[PDB]
């Protein structure tokens, strides 16, 4: 039955399809609805054509031109664990390439140091980056790489290692950067699985491509041509998923502060240059979706996957005086980002959406949406940072202060008919006096907090 | 660490806090100007909210002549109250 | 001369005057309140900038009777939005 | 006062808007936003 | 009776029923 799997692929061919049907209607109602609105505008013009006065040339005679005219017309078996089951089962057997390269950073992020790194330099720039299902070569030079270094790891773990003896490791107890801790391979008492973790899924990664039989001039310009151009793309928009995962980067960042540091009560200026470092990837990353460059999200993605594993790995701990192992809030650090690294190399293979939105925060209009918008804009200096990198990266006709009102028009607009739609939610009596019940547990908590805080 | 100068200090400055509390943050969060309330109390926001969609969609589309047209059209709406509430009216 | 009482003191001061500023300072001149936008956008202030100078000259003029005429036309203009509109139209 | 305050700003910032000419539509170039948007971002960050 | 429209039955359209027709009347 190894041939049975060609045969997915023409679903494959009509998956795609249908979903550039549903592009093709995404694309034809806009190509008719601007032109709609164009002919609206054409009829105003034409039914008051004796009454306006002055003709619009420059933009601030455009901003000016309303008048009343425009406005002369109406506005008119089978069970749920059973399910959960099998959705889990098919998330895991379609996620096995993902599920390997998490568990090579992780073993990665707790074996710190320079022999475990190819695994993840190879995981992150060859086979995640790779759009057409990568060859088997790639699974197999992991594989030899994987057993050379279990078998590297297990021979330097004897006992008869000059490193390995008790007076070596007291004297050498409390140099972050020590021969051993450097290359990888110290006495680690505790245990060592993630290891054995990491190529046992490999292992069965393996088994699940051979039983679906995927098993078996200028190549990296060839590796790039097949990168930009694939043959099979979908649409799908990740934006704010990197949103969230590095808004908890920045939280776990600054909220742990002397981790970073080390006395040890002065905060180091070296915290706040890379705050400012991580702020300014936050705009960088901000602009680069904005703009939809491909390519430079590719070089930014390198640059920087390059530059952190070379900081983290190697000049941290010189900074801290602590071993890389110890420094469990760098190492969640870097898992958070190597998800991050993850999904964006997801995003960078299957290409850029050619359709974005205003924001995603007034798709819906609930509850949920409101407080969002509410902390959203309480929050200083978030709003106007977001306001200013709209229209700094983006192409329109109106200038900034323009561009700052029509913000806050949309916003009081969009609170009123969200504020609408809850009361529309919530039916109230047809003027009944209001419960004793209600009034009492809105009434009590104000005077207490008032009370309180006099 | 008490008779910190205490000649009319802490009071002084826990009054003042207190005052500029009261006056800034909570009062104006609490109650609304009469000017506010023509503006709030829209019955019915659905044409105003097209209206935006419809200006993001043709800046989208990449249009840029009609956006400067409904931009206008929008602030001759927010100007005259009396077309504001006509165009405002429910249903 | 670090710890000077630090449990939970500079970073909140440092957090609230943080909050004031952005709240009141940049915020303020920042954006407009839609209730602004019906006076800021006016295509063309001559007419009411030549009834303010006369206004200043007839008071010049020790005239005082017209004085009070014409700054309640003043009122009355900045008080009715259509007379506003209708006054401040282009040529 | 402020009531001529007023008027009086309106009417130089009506003057200058005149005295420098807008383009027909034109969505805004490159360059003046780059030196209006990059001054903003900056200062703000330093703020910060 | 000829010119409203709709009919209020909840708390927010019995606020929002505000129209030109009932002040058309000499206060005194």
């Amino acid at each position: 039955a190894n041939r049975g799997a060609v045969l997915k692929n023409q679903l494959i061919e009509k998956e795609m399809k249908e979903q550039n049907e549903q592009q093709k209607a995404k694309f034809n109602d806009i190509r008719r609805r601007t032109e709609a609105i164009r002919e609206r505008y054409q009829k105003q013009i034409e039914r008051g054509a004796a009454e306006r006065d002055f003709e619009p040339v420059t933009y601030g005679h455009a901003k000016r031109a309303g008048d009343y005219y425009m406005f002369k017309y109406d506005p008119e078996q089978k069970s749920s664990a059973t399910r959960l089951l099998n959705a889990v089962v098919n998330c895991i057997g379609a996620h096995t390439d993902i599920l390997c390269y998490f568990f090579a950073i992780m073993t990665q992020v707790m074996t710190g140091g320079l022999i475990t790194l190819p695994l993840p330099l190879m995981s992150l720039f060859w086979g995640n980056l790779s759009n057409p299902r990568p060859s088997k070569f790639f699974w197999v030079t992991m594989i030899t790489y994987t057993e050379c270094v279990i078998v590297i790891k297990f021979v330097c773990q004897f006992a008869f290692m000059p490193y390995n003896s008790i007076t070596w490791r007291t004297e050498h107890q409390m140099d972050p950067m020590s021969l051993d801790k450097l290359f990888g391979v110290s006495q680690r008492d505790s245990f060592a699985l993630w290891d054995i973790v990491l190529l046992f899924s490999l292992f069965f990664h393996r088994y699940m491509l051979r039983k679906l039989g995927l098993w078996k001039s200028g190549p990296i310009g060839r590796f790039i041509h097949q990168l930009f151009h694939p043959k099979f793309r979908y649409i799908r928009d990740l934006y704010p998923i990197m949103f969230g995962i590095d808004v908890i980067c920045f939280l776990i960042m600054t909220f742990g502060y002397s981790a970073f540091g080390e006395k040890a009560s002065r905060i180091p200026v070296t915290l706040v240059v890379m705050l400012v470092g991580m702020t300014l990837a936050i705009i960088i990353d901000r602009a680069l979706y904005l703009r939809k460059s491909v390519v430079g999200k590719l070089i930014y993605q390198v640059l920087m996957i390059a530059f952190l594993h070379i900081w983290v790995f190697l000049v941290l701990p010189n900074m801290t005086r602590r071993s890389a192992i110890s420094n469990h809030v760098a190492q969640a650090l870097y898992v958070i980002k190597s998800c991050y690294f993850l999904v964006s190399a997801w995003q960078i293979r299957n290409g850029y959406p050619e359709l974005c939105i205003g924001n995603l925060l007034t798709h819906s209009y609930g509850m949920t949406n409101m407080i969002a918008f509410k902390v959203f804009m309480n929050i200083p200096f978030l709003f106007e940072l977001r306001t200013a990198i709209d229209w700094t990266w983006t192409d329109t006709s109106m200038p900034l202060f323009d561009f700052f009102n029509m913000e806050n028009f949309y916003a009081h607009i969009f609170n009123i008919k969200c504020a609408r739609q809850f009361e529309a939610a919530y039916p109230a009596p047809r003027g009944i006096p209001k419960g004793k019940l209600v009034k009492y547990m809105m009434g009590f908590p104000i005077i207490i907090g008032v009370v309180i805080f006099i | 660490f008490l008779a910190k100068v205490f000649k009319g200090g802490v009071i002084a400055v826990y009054l003042s806090v207190i005052l500029v509390v009261g006056r800034g943050l909570v009062r104006g969060i609490f109650t609304t100007s009469p000017s506010t309330v023509m503006f709030t109390e829209l019955p019915n926001a659905d044409h105003l909210l097209k209206i935006c969609l419809d200006i993001y969609l043709v800046r989208e589309a990449k249009d840029f002549m009609l956006e400067q047209d409904l931009f206008a059209k929008l602030i001759f709406l927010f100007r005259s109250p009396a077309t504001l509430i006509e165009w405002t009216r429910m249903s």
